[PDB]
């Protein structure tokens, strides 16, 4: 349980943003 | 084109629990749990952001907020309305003048990373009602002359815990290392740079008896304080324990994911 919630894992990544 | 886009947020939702069954006749129990909400930005709409002052107003509602006790926002970033009485619910907008300089300063102080994690609110959760513990506990304890038992009943129970299962379930018994004659039921390793009695469980889930309950016990002698305490530990994600969620208001923006996680602090059942 690192401060960083998502963990070095970009949530975003898969995202249809940009 | 980005501009007219909708722009994606997300969401975490982290809560750790303290608990006390305090054992004896009633096993009375004390609950604490303490949250954060934080929210996570793409790197790319900080461009979006520098470049439009008069960007729209990211909002966001607080739901099932019912059973908080308390709440912190971050008044950095952050407006509310003090006249909204709704218990259930709760209203922020963000300050999207400040909000912009934060992402431009995360930015530049972390130009390789593809996101930004700003820190919304703090929160905390008190009960007496053992309601509202995931993992119920009884512990007991016996002693004849040199010989002291020790028993833990533990139940994961559909009333009291969230819809997910609880992991990386352990439960410490901490015993010295002058112990001799050691039964334990489950077997049991001992640590011995803690000096405890380490057990380590499955999975536990509310949805079945069998997956959910269980028993262990230890036993041991001593040649020579209070009754020993047993820690539980575990994890959980999925779902939150206060019930707090978060939701987005207006469709300016859209909520990419909201992670629930929570863990033990201090778990504790004592015995009598
Ligand atoms: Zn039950």
């Amino acid at each position: 349980f690192q401060s960083d919630p998502f963990v070095g894992s970009d949530p975003f990544k898969d995202d249809p943003f940009g | 084109l980005s501009a007219q886009e909708s722009w994606p947020v997300a969401a975490a939702i982290t809560e750790y629990i303290n608990a006390y069954f305090r054992g004896g006749e009633h096993n009375r129990c004390l609950v604490k749990i303490t949250g954060d909400l934080t929210m996570s930005f793409p790197a790319g709409i900080t461009r979006i952001f520098t470049a439009n002052p008069n960007a729209p107003v990211l909002s966001f509602r607080l739901v099932n907020i019912s059973r908080v006790d308390h709440f912190l926002p971050n008044q950095k970033l952050l407006y509310s309305d003090p006249s909204q009485s709704d218990p259930d619910t709760k209203d922020f907008w963000f300050n999207m003048q400040a909000l912009t300089l934060h992402l431009q300063r995360e930015a530049e102080l972390n130009p390789q990373a593809s996101y930004y994690n700003v820190a919304l609110l703090k929160y905390q959760a008190s009960s007496q009602d053992p309601s509202r513990a995931p993992l119920l506990l009884s512990a007991e304890c016996q002693r004849s002359g040199t010989v002291t038992r020790v028993s833990l009943d533990y139940h994961c129970c559909p009333a009291t815990a969230p819809a997910t299962q609880l992991t990386s379930v352990q439960v410490l018994l901490p015993l010295d290392h002058s112990a001799t004659d050691l039964q334990c039921q489950p077997p049991a390793a001992w640590n011995a740079e803690e000096r405890r009695l380490l057990w380590k469980l499955a999975n536990l889930s509310p949805t079945n008896h069998s997956k959910g309950s269980g028993t262990l016990c230890a036993s041991w002698q001593c040649l020579e304080g209070p009754a020993p305490s047993l820690a539980v530990q575990f994890v959980g994600s999925g779902a939150s324990l206060s019930g707090l969620d978060v939701e987005l208001v207006g469709s300016r923006y859209r909520m990419s994911l909201v992670k629930k996680r929570f863990a033990t602090g201090k778990y504790m059942a004592g015995c009598s």
